[PDB]
RNA sequence: CGAUGUCGGCUCGUCGCAUCCUGGGGCUGAAGAAGGUCCCAAGGGUUGGGCUGUUCGCCCAUUAAAGCGGCACGCGAGCUGGGUUCAGAACGUCGUGAGACAGUUCGGUCUCUAUCCGCCACGGGCGCAGGAGGCUUGAGGGGGGCUCUUCCUAGUACGAGAGGACCGGAAGGGACGCACCUCUGGUUUCCCAGCUGUCCCUCCAGGGGCAUAAGCUGGGUAGCCAUGUGCGGAAGGGAUAACCGCUGAAAGCAUCUAAGCGGGAAGCCCGCCCCAAGAUGAGGCCUCCCACGGCAGCCGGUAAGGACCCGGGAAGACCACCCGGUGGAUGGGCCGGGGGUGUAAGCGCCGCGAGGCGUUGAGCCGACCGGUCCCAAUCGUCCGAGGUCU
RNA sequence: GAAUGCCGGCAUGAGUAACGAUAAAGAGGGUGAGAAUCCCUCUCGCCGUAAGCCCAAGGGUUCCUACGCAAUGGUCGUCAG
């Protein structure tokens, strides 16, 4: 459940490390984001010498949410914070790694590269 | 169109190909055929179906006579099902198998006099920012002058609930014929122990 | 909404309806039959029929448990020795409330008394 | 009619007995069968239960434990037959039944609150003596 | 608000009218099976103190 | 770097 | 002008169509894709932000789309009161001055009680020619009506290439709607535990009041719920709009038309869901009572039935509705189970002690699922047909 | 027959709003024609830098006792300033 004005930290080496949803991209009027959903950001915090830096318009996808998602085996999922992956127009990632766990949801939504760098997939 | 009388009985969930089902149970059978609505006679088609036994103690002389012309023991409720001729005179839930798709008719659960924000979904008023005394309101229930009135049909607080609400297309995932139990995944209208009504569905 | 709940308001907040039921008990458990409203009358039942039930054990835990209501032990003393043991056989119902004919004039309050049972 | 005996007759059919009793402070290891991509795998998830609330055959647990830096919760049905197996990894002494507490504690402070319950560990060692 | 307040006199026909609802019922009585009083259906009796056959209550 | 920060 | 409250916002809609999107078309300087432009179409839809009192507008990020207008520039006995529009104060400017300015600036009392119409709900009465208990037909209303993405067809047709379909077929969404509580997530005013201060019971131990209308804290059943779950928009039939035809004169040719006949929209009718015979045009079917006594009328006693009263209820403001009333499981208790809390008190043991260990998943324990006549629905009363005329 | 006329009487709104701090009550026993409301007892709750006590102002018999309840008391009243 991220929505405009929510902060997600970025669990990548893109050098942001904190973005905030301007867009949930999913059709003309969604609520919420959820895993697996491609958000609009401004990048509130960044490292210094990354490739995005503070002030820039970035897509990310929800790759963790403290919101528990729930699965059709009637079994759910929880994380202790927010975290997106920044990405390009193609979804791929903008950076070479991934930190954290990440929902096994990215892999049905189709973005095998993230999950592969992921050091977990739960 | 096939019909049977129910009971509701309460929800759960099983597991079906390691996938969790959230079904709601309703006790059918056996239903009693006790009259035949016949286009010669009554202008349309239907069975009469009864359903609970009742203590005989309790039913009147009337009612008793209607039983007594169909050879049935008395029963507490009788519904119709239209357009609906089961061969037998007796009607089980074995007139449904897993997998058909089902259509449940029940009275809603009452909710008595409801506020414009329960009933209708209504936004009410702000809770700060000068609010007075508005926060649960309707609002503006119409002009001026023109047309100088309310239309019919305006949504306002009222009763709510305690209506006959069908819900349409339910997959029946299981009958279990030796309890005249039958699943039927997701959400039937009303309490637990209420009357339900379950037919074919209109879906195509 | 009230679906499904159980429990008289009786127009008092949590600690006043506490101690109304508290000293309801008191008077029963003291004299045997008291006249109250209907609805007082009928919640009365429950709240007691437990204490008495409790007298019953006859443990020290039971004491205890009754002393958190009563708080008098004399009291408490002839809950265990004389009222419980006439009820040792009777499984439950040990009060009754029967209605009586008259309203109270200042306010018609339908009057009811309840007893404990032989 | 018995509504309730009726939901537990549905139940029946489904309700599992091999699994092993736990309480909240217990970590665990659930062996969970899930799908990824094509194939079905077997993916051990270990931490405390936080939580058990019971409902009969809707019984489910909540499992906490920290990956790569994130604490991750896990809920699960106790009859759930994703579930192959579910090994204690040690019994842990609560106060309380649950235990969302421990979501704000460091290592450390855990630890010091939810010790080994050395009276149940000592039942398992004695159980499994069975010969 | 802004002080709502009758536009008309009600006429005697319709203040009448209003209070077509107001006719008491009158009290649903029993006698008493014991001293054969008229009083109110499931009460003790307040004039021989009977109720189920039984003396209850002292009149 | 909490958290937001000032700077 | 013995008062028609004046901008904007919010809330609630409803209508128009000169249509923003979606559906159907003709022309194109239409290869495809994507556009342009005109015609039909008002069923549905028509996002979230920054600025500003703003309407408007600009901008950010999206979108199928971010339509325009009426309803007293809709809506202050519905709310707001930022702007404007009293009294205070100041700036610029004008005036010798008092003062003044659709110039600016800071501040600045928005009235508990709805008689009538109207609207939302719910009853009472009478009627529907015997009196009743059931089950119904549906005249006529109302609700609903949205849409995107990806995949397959197929990298095919078209195209130098870039690019890229019609038709047909799958899957997954967004918002909205109805219902629901198994799961997820709330609440859960006393269901359990822990805690501080104080006063008290009874000194220890154990407890009780108060600290909020729960003292505080950690939890929490049923219920009510959404963030959670199911399901819905349809399909289909029919008649049409623009538009495209078949056959075809008048008018030897031609012409969709004058006779006749096709095709053709998210739109219209039906279909789905809900109300519904006060539909006074008061319908239908099944069943029950039965022709009573006394001078289309009266008074009585009754029949079938119903009401009263009582125990109650996921029904409910009262009323109504539904269940039950000893031939009974309706509520209360009690027992069993569930569920919550999380190992009571007492004792024993270890420690100088705070405590710890065992007894012990103990004790307590709302509503949930059941059982059990222990307590209470005692006993009764009053209404209620004899059926108009051709 | 009108002057938002004057004085008085009586209507309507209506058995409606309200009955004046949300500190809170319950039972038993008296009294009496009559009692939720007066007296007594027990239980409960509230104030306690007061909601307790003592002066001053102002008030002017309201003090005490007996006997009463038409009106006054926002209900009742056997009680009371
Ligand atoms: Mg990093
Ligand atoms: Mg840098
Ligand atoms: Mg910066
Ligand atoms: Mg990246
Ligand atoms: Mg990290
Ligand atoms: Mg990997
Ligand atoms: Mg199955
Ligand atoms: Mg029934
Ligand atoms: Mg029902
Ligand atoms: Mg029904
Ligand atoms: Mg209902
Ligand atoms: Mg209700
Ligand atoms: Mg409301
Ligand atoms: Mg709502
Ligand atoms: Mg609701
Ligand atoms: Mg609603
Ligand atoms: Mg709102
Ligand atoms: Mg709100
Ligand atoms: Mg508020
Ligand atoms: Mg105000
Ligand atoms: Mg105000
Ligand atoms: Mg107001
Ligand atoms: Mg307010
Ligand atoms: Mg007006
Ligand atoms: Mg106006
Ligand atoms: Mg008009
Ligand atoms: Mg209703
Ligand atoms: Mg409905
Ligand atoms: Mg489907
Ligand atoms: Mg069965
Ligand atoms: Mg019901
Ligand atoms: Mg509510
Ligand atoms: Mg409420
Ligand atoms: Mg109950
Ligand atoms: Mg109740
Ligand atoms: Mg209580
Ligand atoms: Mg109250
Ligand atoms: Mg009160
Ligand atoms: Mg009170
Ligand atoms: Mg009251
Ligand atoms: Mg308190
Ligand atoms: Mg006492
Ligand atoms: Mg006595
Ligand atoms: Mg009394
Ligand atoms: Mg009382
Ligand atoms: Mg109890
Ligand atoms: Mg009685
Ligand atoms: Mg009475
Ligand atoms: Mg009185
Ligand atoms: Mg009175
Ligand atoms: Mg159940
Ligand atoms: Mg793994
Ligand atoms: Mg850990
Ligand atoms: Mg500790
Ligand atoms: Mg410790
Ligand atoms: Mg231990
Ligand atoms: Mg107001
Ligand atoms: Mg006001
Ligand atoms: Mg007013
Ligand atoms: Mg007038
Ligand atoms: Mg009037
Ligand atoms: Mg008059
Ligand atoms: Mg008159
Ligand atoms: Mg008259
Ligand atoms: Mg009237
Ligand atoms: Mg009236
Ligand atoms: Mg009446
Ligand atoms: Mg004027
Ligand atoms: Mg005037
Ligand atoms: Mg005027
Ligand atoms: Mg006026
Ligand atoms: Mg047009
Ligand atoms: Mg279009
Ligand atoms: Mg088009
Ligand atoms: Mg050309
Ligand atoms: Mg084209
Ligand atoms: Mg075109
Ligand atoms: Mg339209
Ligand atoms: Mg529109
Ligand atoms: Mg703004
Ligand atoms: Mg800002
Ligand atoms: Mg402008
Ligand atoms: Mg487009
Ligand atoms: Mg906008
Ligand atoms: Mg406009
Ligand atoms: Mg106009
Ligand atoms: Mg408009
Ligand atoms: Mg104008
Ligand atoms: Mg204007
Ligand atoms: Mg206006
Ligand atoms: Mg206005
Ligand atoms: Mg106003
Ligand atoms: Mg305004
Ligand atoms: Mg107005
Ligand atoms: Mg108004
Ligand atoms: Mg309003
Ligand atoms: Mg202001
Ligand atoms: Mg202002
Ligand atoms: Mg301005
Ligand atoms: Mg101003
Ligand atoms: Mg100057
Ligand atoms: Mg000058
Ligand atoms: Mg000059
Ligand atoms: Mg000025
Ligand atoms: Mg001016
Ligand atoms: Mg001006
Ligand atoms: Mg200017
Ligand atoms: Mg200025
Ligand atoms: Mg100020
Ligand atoms: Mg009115
Ligand atoms: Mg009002
Ligand atoms: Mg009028
Ligand atoms: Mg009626
Ligand atoms: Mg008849
Ligand atoms: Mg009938
Ligand atoms: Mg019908
Ligand atoms: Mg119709
Ligand atoms: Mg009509
Ligand atoms: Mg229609
Ligand atoms: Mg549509
Ligand atoms: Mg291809
Ligand atoms: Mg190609
Ligand atoms: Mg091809
Ligand atoms: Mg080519
Ligand atoms: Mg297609
Ligand atoms: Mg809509
Ligand atoms: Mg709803
Ligand atoms: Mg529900
Ligand atoms: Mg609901
Ligand atoms: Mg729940
Ligand atoms: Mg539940
Ligand atoms: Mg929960
Ligand atoms: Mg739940
Ligand atoms: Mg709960
Ligand atoms: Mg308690
Ligand atoms: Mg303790
Ligand atoms: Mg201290
Ligand atoms: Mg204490
Ligand atoms: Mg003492
Ligand atoms: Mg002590
Ligand atoms: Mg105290
Ligand atoms: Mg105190
Ligand atoms: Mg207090
Ligand atoms: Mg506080
Ligand atoms: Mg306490
Ligand atoms: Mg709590
Ligand atoms: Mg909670
Ligand atoms: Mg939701
Ligand atoms: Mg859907
Ligand atoms: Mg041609
Ligand atoms: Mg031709
Ligand atoms: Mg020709
Ligand atoms: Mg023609
Ligand atoms: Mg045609
Ligand atoms: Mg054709
Ligand atoms: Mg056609
Ligand atoms: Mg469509
Ligand atoms: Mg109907
Ligand atoms: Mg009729
Ligand atoms: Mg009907
Ligand atoms: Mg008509
Ligand atoms: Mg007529
Ligand atoms: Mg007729
Ligand atoms: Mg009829
Ligand atoms: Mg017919
Ligand atoms: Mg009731
Ligand atoms: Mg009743
Ligand atoms: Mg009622
Ligand atoms: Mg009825
Ligand atoms: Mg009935
Ligand atoms: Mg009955
Ligand atoms: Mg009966
Ligand atoms: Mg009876
Ligand atoms: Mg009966
Ligand atoms: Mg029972
Ligand atoms: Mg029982
Ligand atoms: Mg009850
Ligand atoms: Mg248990
Ligand atoms: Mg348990
Ligand atoms: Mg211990
Ligand atoms: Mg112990
Ligand atoms: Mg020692
Ligand atoms: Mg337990
Ligand atoms: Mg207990
Ligand atoms: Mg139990
Ligand atoms: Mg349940
Ligand atoms: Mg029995
Ligand atoms: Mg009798
Ligand atoms: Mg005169
Ligand atoms: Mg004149
Ligand atoms: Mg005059
Ligand atoms: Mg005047
Ligand atoms: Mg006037
Ligand atoms: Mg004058
Ligand atoms: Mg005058
Ligand atoms: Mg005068
Ligand atoms: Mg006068
Ligand atoms: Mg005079
Ligand atoms: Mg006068
Ligand atoms: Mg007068
Ligand atoms: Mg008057
Ligand atoms: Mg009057
Ligand atoms: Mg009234
Ligand atoms: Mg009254
Ligand atoms: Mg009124
Ligand atoms: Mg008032
Ligand atoms: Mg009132
Ligand atoms: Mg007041
Ligand atoms: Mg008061
Ligand atoms: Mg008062
Ligand atoms: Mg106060
Ligand atoms: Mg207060
Ligand atoms: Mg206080
Ligand atoms: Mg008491
Ligand atoms: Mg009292
Ligand atoms: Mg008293
Ligand atoms: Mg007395
Ligand atoms: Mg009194
Ligand atoms: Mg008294
Ligand atoms: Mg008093
Ligand atoms: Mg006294
Ligand atoms: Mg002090
Ligand atoms: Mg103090
Ligand atoms: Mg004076
Ligand atoms: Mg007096
Ligand atoms: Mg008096
Ligand atoms: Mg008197
Ligand atoms: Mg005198
Ligand atoms: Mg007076
Ligand atoms: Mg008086
Ligand atoms: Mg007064
Ligand atoms: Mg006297
Ligand atoms: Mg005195
Ligand atoms: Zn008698």
């Amino acid at each position: 459940m991220i929505q405009p004005q929510t902060y997600l930290e970025v669990a990548d080496n893109t050098g942001a490390r904190k973005i905030m949803c301007i867009r949930v991209l999913k059709g003309s009027n969604a609520k919420y984001a959820t895993v697996g959903d491609v958000i609009v950001a401004s990048v509130k915090e960044a490292i210094p010498r990354g490739a995005v830096k503070e002030g820039d318009v970035v897509k990310a996808v929800v790759v963790r949410t403290k919101k528990e998602i729930k699965r059709p085996d009637g079994s759910a999922i929880r994380f202790d914070d927010n975290a997106a992956v920044i990405i390009n127009n193609q979804l791929e990632p903008r950076g070479t790694r991934v930190f954290g766990p990440v929902a096994r949801e990215l892999r049905e939504k189709g973005f095998m590269k993230i999950v592969s760098l992921a050091p977990e997939v739960l | 169109m096939k019909g049977i009388l129910g009971v509701k009985v309460g929800m759960t969930r099983i597991f079906r190909d390691d996938r969790a089902v959230p079904v709601t149970v309703i006790l059918a059978g056996p239903c009693p055929v006790v009259q035949r609505r016949t286009p010669e006679k009554d202008g349309y088609t239907a069975v009469q179906l009864g359903f609970l036994p009742q203590n005989p103690k309790r039913v009147n002389r009337p009612l008793k006579g209607h039983f007594a012309k169909a050879g049935v023991e008395p029963v507490r409720i009788l519904r119709e099902i239209r357009d609906f001729n089961p061969e037998g005179d007796t009607v089980t839930v074995e007139i449904f198998k897993p997998g058909e798709r089902v259509d449940v008719t029940g009275t809603s659960k009452g909710r008595g006099f409801a506020g414009v924000m329960k009933r209708w979904n209504f936004a009410g008023g702000p809770d700060s920012h000068g609010a007075h005394k508005i926060h649960r309101h309707p609002g503006s229930i119409g002009n001026r002058k023109t047309p100088g009135r309310v239309y019919k049909g305006k949504k306002m607080a009222g009763h709510y609930g305690a209506e006959r609400v069908t819900v349409m297309n339910l997959e029946v995932v299981d009958v279990i014929p030796e309890e005249n139990l039958l699943l039927v995944k997701g959400a039937v209208p009303g309490p637990n122990g209420g009357l339900v009504i379950v037919r074919e569905t209109k879906k195509a | 909404m009230r679906h499904l709940k159980s429990g008289r308001k009786l127009n008092r907040h949590s600690s006043h309806r506490l101690a109304l039921y508290r000293n309801q008990a008191k008077s029963l458990l003291t004299h045997g039959r008291i006249t109250t409203t209907v609805p007082k009358a009928k919640e009365l039942r429950g709240f007691v029929d437990h204490l008495i039930h409790l007298a019953k054990r006859g443990d020290l835990h039971a004491r205890r448990l009754v002393l958190r209501d009563l708080q008098d032990v004399k009291l408490v003393r002839k809950l265990f020795d004389e009222i419980a043991p006439r009820y040792r056989d009777r499984q439950g119902g040990y009060t009754r409330v029967l209605k009586l004919a008259e309203r109270r004039r200042g306010d018609g309050a339908p009057l009811a008394l309840v007893e404990l049972v032989e | 009619m018995n509504r309730g005996a009726l939901i537990k007759l549905v139940e029946s059919r489904y309700v599992r007995t091999d699994l092993p009793e736990f309480r909240p402070g217990d970590t665990v290891r659930v062996s969970y069968k899930v799908k990824e991509g094509n194939r079905t795998r077997i993916q051990d998830f270990e931490g405390i239960v936080i939580r058990i609330r019971r409902n009969g055959f809707n019984t489910t647990f909540t499992v906490r434990k920290v990956s790569y830096g994130v604490g991750v919760e896990r809920i699960f049905p106790l009859h759930s037959p994703l579930i192959q197996k579910i090994d204690i990894v040690q019994r842990g002494r609560a106060r309380r039944a649950k235990l969302y507490f421990i979501r704000n504690l460091s290592d450390r402070e855990i630890r010091r609150k939810l010790r080994a319950d050395r009276k149940r560990i000592d039942q398992d060692r004695a159980a499994e003596r069975a010969a | 608000a802004k002080h709502p307040v009758p536009k008309k006199k009600t006429s005697k026909a319709r203040r009448d009218a209003r209070r077509s609802h107001h006719a008491l019922t009158p009290p649903t009585l029993v006698p008493c099976p014991e001293c054969k009083a008229m009083k109110p259906p499931h009460t003790v009796c307040p004039e021989c103190g009977y109720y189920a056959g039984r003396k209850v209550l002292e009149v | 770097a909490g958290x937001p920060h000032k700077r």
